[PDB]
């Protein structure tokens, strides 16, 4: 026979409601609203600080908690942690407080200001995650710039599992069966044939990483996404970024081979950008790169979500 | 935010 | 501290297959395929010949497109130009068409036809060529006859660029680890220690001229690959070519030097052979030099590449 | 066309 399977014995915590202090909102849209807040555990002299999402019909629910599910399974430094979830009205994500909001918007609000070194090594860091993800064979489907917290410019995390699969011990790719999916991150294969592999993330790691290069443009701005699967079998491509090299727009471009198996693993990509990052304006030629920096309820117990290490 | 396929 | 790297802004374009019309095949066998056709960028009223290399596992791939990192990289008149890739099932790289193939075929199939003009002045190109590749700090590894391209009789360019490598600033040697290298037009410290430098290179160079002056003969035809190594450490070299004085013999004598520092540079093969041009039938006896002359979709908008000059 | 070392 083949490799079998291991019990997933992850904890799935349920936090009492009195225990948050919902600050202030963070966003809301499509999606639910996203609350800042501090959690404060009965007794010990600890208080966190928090995402709450609070996105109450069967399907709502249903789907938020396949998301508490995939986050409450995984744990890695570049991978967001889950802090439990509330059962209340509608099902509560509690989450760890990422100050810097997205990556995405973060680029974009602060395109002054990013350097080189900032931006190799959230390619690192972005490329670390996935990697960890790989191991637990998890194929996220969603990787995007708007997808990566940053907890602060030198460290940033992924998020969003609402699309994430967990794949078998031997199993080579995922089958979707419909319904709405980011058409510009994704690979070929998965528009034409719903295929989704660690492979088809590598594809959305090349367009994560265009977005950073391009200090926050949009993939294909303008062009229809039902023309994109066209542009794609034509052989197009998103543009080398001014500030790229060729070495970098060459690990882009492979990202986005036709074959998913010749794309580089994310494995590759941590080695190819961490030496990247020992010369950082070798491979980004960015002006004013020298003297670009980024900075960093009452101050007391305050303990950030990754020094509070519960079981 | 690129939706449908 | 040494000398640092500079970035390599080189520019990689990525071209739309519905923008080629592949018009015949030009040869295939042990590289994949190669067909002619023309690039009709939309647009700007142009029609480029070109070279269209269909070399699908994902070895060939990132092997091709290590390829293309170099050409892309290079720009001389006596170096192929690289167009683009196009990226389908298998990447493939577009170049500049030369109408007269390979050299080694060229001189084969026109043995009666070559004068000591045309011989001499492709020595001075070549030499030429590969000066600019050294100061690209580029060590190309498989200089010979059949990576030699023909444009015109009057111009040839180096090609075939799957076993360069690029050099740091300060670095001396390139030390490959193992595979298939063609031994007859490699030097000794090559074949003895995997060392590579651009003095290697003109031991490689030797063996082209060589090749051109004996009109297409195979050096050390016959003898095993596996025995060269021992003949060059006795001593041994190729044979004076019959139509060759001994000022050119000589030439070619001291490029197979065994201490390559010995060797000559390019920029002194330039000289020496654009000297000779000058009175070719001084260098080379002949017969029949003196008759001796080569030749040269739509004409329309047709513009070779070398005119075609996209940033 | 010669390989091998
Ligand atoms: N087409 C789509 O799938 C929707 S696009 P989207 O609106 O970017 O993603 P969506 O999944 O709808 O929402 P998500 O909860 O991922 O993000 C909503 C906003 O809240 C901020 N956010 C999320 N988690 C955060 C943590 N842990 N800390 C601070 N801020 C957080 C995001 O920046 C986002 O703008
Ligand atoms: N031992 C070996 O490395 C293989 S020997 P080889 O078969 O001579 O070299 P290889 O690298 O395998 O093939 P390459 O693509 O260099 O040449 C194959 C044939 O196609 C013709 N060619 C190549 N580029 C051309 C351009 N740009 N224009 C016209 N013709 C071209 C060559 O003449 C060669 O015969
Ligand atoms: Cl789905
Ligand atoms: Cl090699």
């Amino acid at each position: 026979g083949a490799m079998g399977e291991a019990p997933n014995q992850a904890l799935l915590r349920i936090l009492k409601e009195t225990e948050f202090k919902k600050i202030k909102v963070l966003g809301s849209g499509a999606f639910g609203t996203v609350y800042k807040g501090l959690w404060i555990p009965e007794g010990e002299k600890v208080k966190i600080p928090v995402a709450i999402k609070e996105l109450t019909s069967p399907k709502a629910n249903k789907e938020i908690l396949d998301e508490a599910y995939v986050m409450a399974s995984v744990d890695n430094p570049h991978v967001c942690r889950l802090l439990g979830i509330c059962l209340t009205s509608t099902v509560q994500l509690i989450t760890q407080l990422m100050p810097f909001g997205c990556l995405l918007d973060y680029v974009r609000e602060h395109k002054d200001n990013i350097g080189s070194q900032y931006l190799l090594n959230w390619c690192v860091q972005i490329a670390k995650g996935m990697n960890y993800l790989e191991d637990r064979r998890l194929v996220h489907r969603d990787l995007a710039a708007r997808n990566v917290l940053v907890k602060t410019p030198q460290h940033v995390k992924i998020t969003d599992f609402g699309l994430a699969k967990l794949l078998g011990a031997e199993e080579k790719e995922y089958h979707a069966e419909g319904g709405k999916v980011p058409i510009k991150w994704m690979a070929l294969e998965s528009i034409l044939h719903r295929i989704y592999t660690h492979q088809s993330d590598v594809w959305s790691y090349g367009v994560t990483v265009w977005e950073l290069m391009t200090f926050g443009s949009k993939p294909y701005d303008g062009i229809p996404a039902s023309e994109i699967s066209s542009i794609l079998e034509k052989g197009e491509r998103l543009p080398q970024p001014p500030i790229c090299t060729i070495d970098v727009y060459m690990i882009m471009v492979k990202c986005w081979m036709i074959d998913a198996d010749s794309r580089p693993k994310f494995r590759e990509l941590i080695i190819e950008f961490s030496k990247m990052a020992r010369d950082p304006q070798r491979y980004l030629v960015i002006q004013g790169d020298e003297r670009m920096h980024l900075p960093s309820e009452d101050m007391d117990d305050v303990v950030d979500a990754d020094e509070y290490l519960i079981p | 935010e690129i939706y449908g396929e």
